This record gives C-alpha cells, structure tokens and sequence, in this order.
C-alpha cells in the first residue's frame, strides 16, 4: 500500500528534507535582509472589540519591487514553507509517547498530507501539479460552493433581513457574480469590484507635524512625478511639502478630511477648558503644533490606511467563514483564532502579489510554460484540473485575478474564485450529451480593466461591450498586442 | 477655432498646428508613416480577436 | 426526461425530482447546510417588481 510505499523512501527523504531546510534558511535570511531595510513597519492593530489582532493586505502584504530572485526560486520558498507546515506530525511521538506513532502512520498513509521529499518527481512545478491533481483540487472542490454560500449569506444576512441589509444598486452585479453557474455566461471582474459599494471610501491619512492630510490621486501623481524627476532631496522635500500644504488647503476648503463624518472614526476638536480653567470665551485649548507656522508643514513619514470596510472587514466575518476561506486556499485552519488565520491568508496574499511582480519582471504570463501557468492558476484557485482550458483562457483568467488582487480585498477575491468551482453531477448517463461547439477560448484582449463600468440598475442589466469596440482601442491595447503577436 | 479656445485647449491646438506644419514641411511623409503605424496596429489587432478561426 | 415519467403516472420523490435540477439542487443543499429556512425578501430585492407581492 501507500504506507509501505512511503516507508520504503522514508530513509531517502530525510536528506532531501534537511537540504530543503537549509535552502529555506538561506532564502529567508536573504529575503529578511532585504525586507528589514526596504519595507516599512506595519504596526499591529486590534479589532473593534480590542482583544485580537486584525490584518489587511494594504498594510501588511509588502511587495519587494526589485527582488533579485527567480520565480521558480520563490515557488520553492513557498512550497517548502508549506512542507514545514506539513512536517508537524513528527512532534506527536515527542509529546504523546511511543504510542504516538499511529498519528505518524496516518500521516504517511495519504501522500497529500506529506512534503515534497516523498514524491518521485523532481521539478518543483511537476511536483506541485501532482500534489494538486492528486489531493488539493479535490479538497478545494468540496469547500468552494459552501464558501460561496457563506459569502452570499454574509452580504444578505440571516433570517430574511435582506430589505434591511442589502443594497439595491449592487443587485445585478451580485446576481452576475453569484449565479453565473445558472446561465453559463462569463463574468466581468468589474462587476465583482462593484461589491465594494457595501463598504465606505478607503482613505490614507498622511501624518504631518501639524495635522493629518487625506491622500488623493492628484497628490499621488505629483509625488510620483517628483520621484521620477530624480531631484536632489533639498528640492524633493520642498516640492513634497508644497504639494502637501496645497492638498491641506484643498481639504480645508472641502470641509476637512472624510474621516470626520464617518461613524466609528473621527478627529477630535481642540480640548475643552473645565470650570475655572475656562478663560472667558476661550473654551478651548489648541495643541502645541498650533504655534508652528503652516509654511513649515512637513510629512512625518507616517501613514494610516483606513479601508472603512463596514460589511467586508475580516473581523466581522466570523469563526466559520475564515476557516472555510483557509480550507479553500489550502491553508492551515484548525484550532486557531481568526486573527491567526487572517495572518495566514494575508501571507498567502503577499506571496501571490510578489509572484505576480516576479512574473511581470520575467516578462509576463506568455514567457511561462503551460504547466507553469496551470500551477500558477491552481495556486490562485481559479482553475480545477477537470477543465482543460486553453492558453488564452488561462492567461485571461490570470490577468483577471491579478487585477482583482491588486485591489487588496479578500472578500471579492473569494467571490471571484468560488465561481469557478460550481460543478454538478447528472443523474443520467446519456445526459449531458456530447457538445458540438469547440472549447471556450479567450485572449488577454477580452479583459476590460482599462475602462470604468457603472453599476447596472436593478432589473435593467446591460450587454457586455468588448474592449475592441471602444475608441482608440488599437492604441490602448498596443502593449498587449505587441506581447501577443511577439 | 483657436480664437474661442481656453488656455489648455489653446496650447493643445497650438501643438496640433505645429504637428500639421511638421506634416507640411515633411510633405506628408510623417503623416503617411503614422497612418502606416495605425494600420499596422489594427492589422495586428484583428487576427488576435479571432477566437474561433 | 423527468416529466416523461410523471406523465406515465409514476410517482417521483421530491428529492429524486430535485436531483434532475442539479444547479438548484446544489444551492438548495447549501441553504440546508446553513440552516436558514426563511425566504422572500431575497426575492423582493433581486426582483423589485415583486416587492409587496
Ligand atoms: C487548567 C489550568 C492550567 C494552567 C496552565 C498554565 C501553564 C500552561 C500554559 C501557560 C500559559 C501561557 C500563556 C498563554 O497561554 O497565553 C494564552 C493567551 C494569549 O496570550 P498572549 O500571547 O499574550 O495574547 C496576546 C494577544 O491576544 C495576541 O493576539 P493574537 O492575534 O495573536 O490572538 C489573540 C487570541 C488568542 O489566540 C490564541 O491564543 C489561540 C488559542 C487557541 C490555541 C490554544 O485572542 C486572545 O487573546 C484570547 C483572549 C481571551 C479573552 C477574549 C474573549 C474569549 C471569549 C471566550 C468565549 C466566550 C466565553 C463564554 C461566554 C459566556 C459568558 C458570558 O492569554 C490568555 O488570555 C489565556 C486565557 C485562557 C482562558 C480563556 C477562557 C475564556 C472563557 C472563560 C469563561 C469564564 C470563566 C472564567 C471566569
Ligand atoms: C477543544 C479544542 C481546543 C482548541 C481551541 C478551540 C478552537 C480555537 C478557538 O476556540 O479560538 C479561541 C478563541 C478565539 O475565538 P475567535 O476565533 O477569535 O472568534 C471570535 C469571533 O469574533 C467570533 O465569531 P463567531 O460569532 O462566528 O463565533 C461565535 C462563537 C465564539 O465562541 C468561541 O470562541 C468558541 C470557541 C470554541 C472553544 C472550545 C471550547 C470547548 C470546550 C469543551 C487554558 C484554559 C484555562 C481556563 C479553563 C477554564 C475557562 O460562539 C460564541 O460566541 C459563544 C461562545 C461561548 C459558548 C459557551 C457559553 C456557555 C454559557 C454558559 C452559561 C453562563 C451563565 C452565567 C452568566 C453569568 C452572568 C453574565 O479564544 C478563546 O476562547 C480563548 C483562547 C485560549 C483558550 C481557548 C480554549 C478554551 C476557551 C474556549
Ligand atoms: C493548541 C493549538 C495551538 C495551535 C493550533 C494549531 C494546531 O495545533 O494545528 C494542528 C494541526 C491541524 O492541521 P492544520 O494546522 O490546520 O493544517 C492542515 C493542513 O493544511 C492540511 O489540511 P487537510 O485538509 O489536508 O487535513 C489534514 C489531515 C491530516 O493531518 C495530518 O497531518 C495527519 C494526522 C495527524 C493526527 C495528529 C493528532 C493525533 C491525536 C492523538 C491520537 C492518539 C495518539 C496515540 C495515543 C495517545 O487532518 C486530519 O485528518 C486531522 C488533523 C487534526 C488532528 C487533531 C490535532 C490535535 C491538535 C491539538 C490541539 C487541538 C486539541 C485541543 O494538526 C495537524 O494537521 C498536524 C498534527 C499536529 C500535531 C501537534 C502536536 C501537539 C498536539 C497537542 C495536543 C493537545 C491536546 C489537548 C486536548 C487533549
Ligand atoms: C456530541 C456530538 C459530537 C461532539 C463533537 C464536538 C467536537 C468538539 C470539538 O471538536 O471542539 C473543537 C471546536 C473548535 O474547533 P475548530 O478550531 O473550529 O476546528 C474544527 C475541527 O478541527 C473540525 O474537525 P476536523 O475537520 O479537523 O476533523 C477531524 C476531527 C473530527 O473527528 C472527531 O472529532 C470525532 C471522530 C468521530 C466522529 C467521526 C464522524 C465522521 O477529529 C480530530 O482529529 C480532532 C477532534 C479531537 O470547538 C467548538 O466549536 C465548541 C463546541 C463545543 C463547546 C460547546 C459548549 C460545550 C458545553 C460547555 C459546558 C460549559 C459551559 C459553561
């Protein structure tokens, strides 16, 4: 059986395990050496109830743009981290006793529970694909639908309170995202991005020596322009502070930052003077920084990200939805708080973003092979091995989820992913009949990301316009055109 | 049209007039080159959209 | 194919009949797994022309 088949190679596996541990140690040393000087400090923050930490990818998932590492090497890093996770049953005899060998036997029974060393294959890509096709796709295919249902019922709420909880403008997008297994039509990622309307406006407060300022597209454009100009720091900081005071005046004319009038957040006014400390009409006591002149406004280097996720936040998800998201992403989930599973999910998210960056450095998706792209999509959890799609469809799927994960929101990511895991079984043998049309094929051009899409009104859905029909499409898609024709 | 233009529109139309003058001095060669570029873009664009040739 | 049997006079179980609607069978089974047998405001929101009906 597989027990004796794996026991036969158990002696030959320890050397490979230790070699992999050494590679992991070297790689983590290198990566942390880079991270400890280029990455910022994402402080730990506690949930609304202030008992457990909460995690978000915008702050904690950092991408080393400029990482001198091969994509296959990063795949090795992540896979060996998962192997370290899978090596945990070796501690059972060292905590239970000599009778703690039966857990090790159960571990050695199934090959999917095991690390890389017990596999006959050599290449990391073929090894990962074997593990997925043997164990991982099956485990995910039995969690996908029930996670989709939990997400639905998290939005719409329980016990017939949809008229109190759902929104009437995201309705058609909700239907297209969650009920496309009924129609068989493809989905547009922008309709999944429309789910963020349940949340508020995500803001970024830059902290200065006087007051916090809300970041905008204009200020960000100016800062990117100044950073691209490659000026001396005496001019760089001056231009940055000029843009900063300009934006400060702009928001002061707007009526202050958006955070002042949002439930759960707020900026305090000047402190009050109590009793005899009140000096006539001056009932307030301004801060020390009021003495500083406004021309000396300088950025402290500190930032505060505020997703304003009132319905989407991972804190309010619950004990079950987080565990099922980690099952669906093949992460550890048992016997841990939602904060620890949140951190595991954010680490997976960061890994996927770093892998996207390295692919873009290595020349995009088309430079990859077919098996490598299949394994990438399996890692992203948008493909099941019982599909056998084309290369253009795989590339379009990757582009879709890459743009969707660029927005840094796990809820919409899971909503997108779970749509590709709704498979049925027929009770009859003759039906379903053999189809007559060819397989579904697409291209990178079919994905519309460079254009905005308004939310369709309820019970008034609009057809899908191809990007090619837009004006100047041959100009906008020229990069993708050159990449595909080449 | 330049007379009724605002500042930014005036600058854009001035750039356009400079471009047209460059075409005139180049005897429409740069113009035909740009036409060839756009036609090549379109000609590369068509066969990629044939999902089922 | 299921309605053919019903026309012959054969009695079909509710769940045997649901198996011949696989896409609804799946979503119905998940609603059972969650354990919320309520319904109606979901219909009144997805199809606002049914509100009050
Ligand atoms: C038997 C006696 C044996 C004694 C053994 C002593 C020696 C053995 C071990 C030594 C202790 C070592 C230190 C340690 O273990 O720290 C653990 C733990 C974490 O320490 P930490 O690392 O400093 O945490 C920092 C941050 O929290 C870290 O943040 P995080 O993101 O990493 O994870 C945080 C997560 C912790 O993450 C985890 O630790 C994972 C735990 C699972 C793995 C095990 O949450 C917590 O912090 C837990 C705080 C507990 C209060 C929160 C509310 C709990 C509600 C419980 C359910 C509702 C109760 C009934 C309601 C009905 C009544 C109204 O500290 C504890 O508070 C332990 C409390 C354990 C008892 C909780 C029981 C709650 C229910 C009581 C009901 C009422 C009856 C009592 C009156
Ligand atoms: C056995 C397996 C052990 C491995 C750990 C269990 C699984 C991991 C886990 O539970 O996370 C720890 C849990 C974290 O929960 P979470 O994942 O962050 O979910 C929070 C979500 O926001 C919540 O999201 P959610 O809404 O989806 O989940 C809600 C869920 C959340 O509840 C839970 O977290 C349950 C978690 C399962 C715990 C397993 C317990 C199994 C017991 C058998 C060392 C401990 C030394 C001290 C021992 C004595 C306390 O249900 C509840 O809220 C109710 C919980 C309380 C049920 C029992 C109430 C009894 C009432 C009796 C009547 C009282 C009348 C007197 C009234 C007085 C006047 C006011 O934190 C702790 O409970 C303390 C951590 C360290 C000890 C954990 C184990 C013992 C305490 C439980
Ligand atoms: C405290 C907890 C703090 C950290 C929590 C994290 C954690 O513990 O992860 C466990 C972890 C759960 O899996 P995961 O971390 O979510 O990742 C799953 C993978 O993604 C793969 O996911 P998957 O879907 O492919 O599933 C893999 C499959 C296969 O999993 C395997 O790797 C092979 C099966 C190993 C079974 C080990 C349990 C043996 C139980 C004792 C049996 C009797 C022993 C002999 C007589 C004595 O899982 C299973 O069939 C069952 C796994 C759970 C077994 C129960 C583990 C007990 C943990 C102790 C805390 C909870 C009690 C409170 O268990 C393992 O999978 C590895 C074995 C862990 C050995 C830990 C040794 C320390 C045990 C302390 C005992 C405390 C007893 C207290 C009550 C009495
Ligand atoms: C009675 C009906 C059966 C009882 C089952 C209850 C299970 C208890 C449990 O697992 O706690 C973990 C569970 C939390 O664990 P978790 O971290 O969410 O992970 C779930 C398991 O890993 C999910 O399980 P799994 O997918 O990892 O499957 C493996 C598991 C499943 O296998 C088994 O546990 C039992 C095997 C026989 C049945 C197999 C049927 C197939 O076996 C194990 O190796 C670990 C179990 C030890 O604790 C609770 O949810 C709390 C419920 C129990 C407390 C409620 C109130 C109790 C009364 C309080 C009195 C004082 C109040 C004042």
């Amino acid at each position: 059986t597989a027990v004796v088949k794996n026991l036969a190679k158990l002696p030959a596996a320890t050397s490979q395990i230790l070699t992999n541990v050494s590679k992991l140690q070297t790689f983590h040393g290198l990566l942390e050496e880079r991270r400890d000087k280029y990455a910022p400090l994402a402080y730990h923050t506690y949930d609304n109830l202030k008992q457990k930490t909460t995690w978000h990818p915008i702050a904690h998932a950092w991408v080393d743009e400029g990482l001198p590492v091969s994509k296959k090497e990063y795949n090795e890093y992540c896979w060996l981290k998962k192997d370290m996770q899978r090596l945990l049953p070796l501690a059972s005899p060292f905590v239970f006793g000599i009778y703690g060998i039966l857990p090790l036997a159960v571990w050695l029974s199934n090959d999917g529970y095991l690390p890389s060393a017990f596999s006959s294959k050599k290449d990391i890509v073929s090894k990962k694909l074997e593990w997925y096709s043997s164990y991982g796709d099956d485990l995910r295919q039995q969690v996908g639908p029930m996670l989709q249902h939990r997400l639905k019922r998290h939005l719409r709420g329980t016990l017939n309170n949809e008229h109190r909880l759902m929104l009437d403008e995201v309705t058609e997008s909700y239907k297209e995202i969650f009920y496309s297994h009924y129609t068989g039509q493809l989905r547009d990622v922008r309709k999944c991005a429309h789910l963020r309307l349940y949340d508020g406006t995500s803001t970024v407060l830059l902290l200065t020596n006087k007051e916090p300022v809300e970041l905008t597209s204009e200020l960000l454009q100016k800062w990117n322009a100044i950073k691209a100009a490659k000026l001396s720091p005496e001019e760089e900081k001056k231009a940055r502070n000029e843009a900063l005071i300009e934006a400060y005046k702009e928001q002061e004319l707007h009526g202050g930052p958006h955070v002042k009038h949002m439930q759960g957040y707020g900026i305090p006014a000047d402190t009050p003077l109590l009793g005899e400390n009140a000096k006539g009409d001056q009932y307030t006591q301004p801060p020390e920084s009021a003495s500083i002149p406004l021309e000396q406004l300088e950025w402290t280097g500190d930032t505060v990200f505020i997703p304003a996720e009132y319905r989407t936040e991972m804190e309010d998800w619950g004990r079950e939805l987080t565990k099922l998201a980690n099952q669906f992403l093949l992460l550890p989930w048992r016997f841990v708080s939602n904060a620890w599973n949140q951190r595991r999910l954010v680490s997976w998210f960061e890994e996927i973003l770093q892998e996207d960056a390295l692919i873009a450095k290595e020349g995009g998706v088309q430079a990859l092979s077919d098996d490598e792209l299949k394994v990438a999509l399996l890692d992203r959890a948008v493909i099941r091995c019982d599909e056998e799609l084309t290369r253009g469809d795989m590339e379009a799927r990757y582009k879709e989820i890459s743009w969707l994960m660029s927005l840094r929101n796990p809820f919409i990511v899971l909503a997108w992913q779970t749509g590709y895991y709704r498979s049925t079984y027929s009770p009859e043998d003759d039906l379903p009949e053999a189809s007559i049309l060819p397989k579904l094929n697409r291209t990178v051009l079919d994905v519309d990301v460079h254009n905005e899409l308004a939310p369709d009104h309820p019970e008034k859905p609009l057809p899908r316009v191809h990007p090619a029909l837009y004006p100047n499409s041959h100009l906008a898609l020229a990069k993708e055109v050159a990449v595909l024709a080449k | 049209q330049l007379k009724t233009a605002t500042e930014a529109e005036r600058a854009a139309i001035e750039a356009d007039i400079a471009r047209y003058q460059e075409y005139l001095d180049s005897d429409l060669e740069k113009l035909k080159q740009d036409v060839a570029e756009d036609t090549a873009k379109k000609q590369k664009l068509i066969p990629l959209l044939d999902r089922y040739p | 194919r299921l309605h053919e049997r019903r026309l012959r006079g054969d009695v079909i179980d509710e769940w045997e009949e649901l198996d011949y609607h696989p896409l609804v069978r799946d979503d119905t089974y998940l609603a059972i797994d969650f354990g919320d047998p309520t319904f109606g405001r979901y219909i009144w929101k997805l199809f606002p022309h049914t509100d009050g009906d």
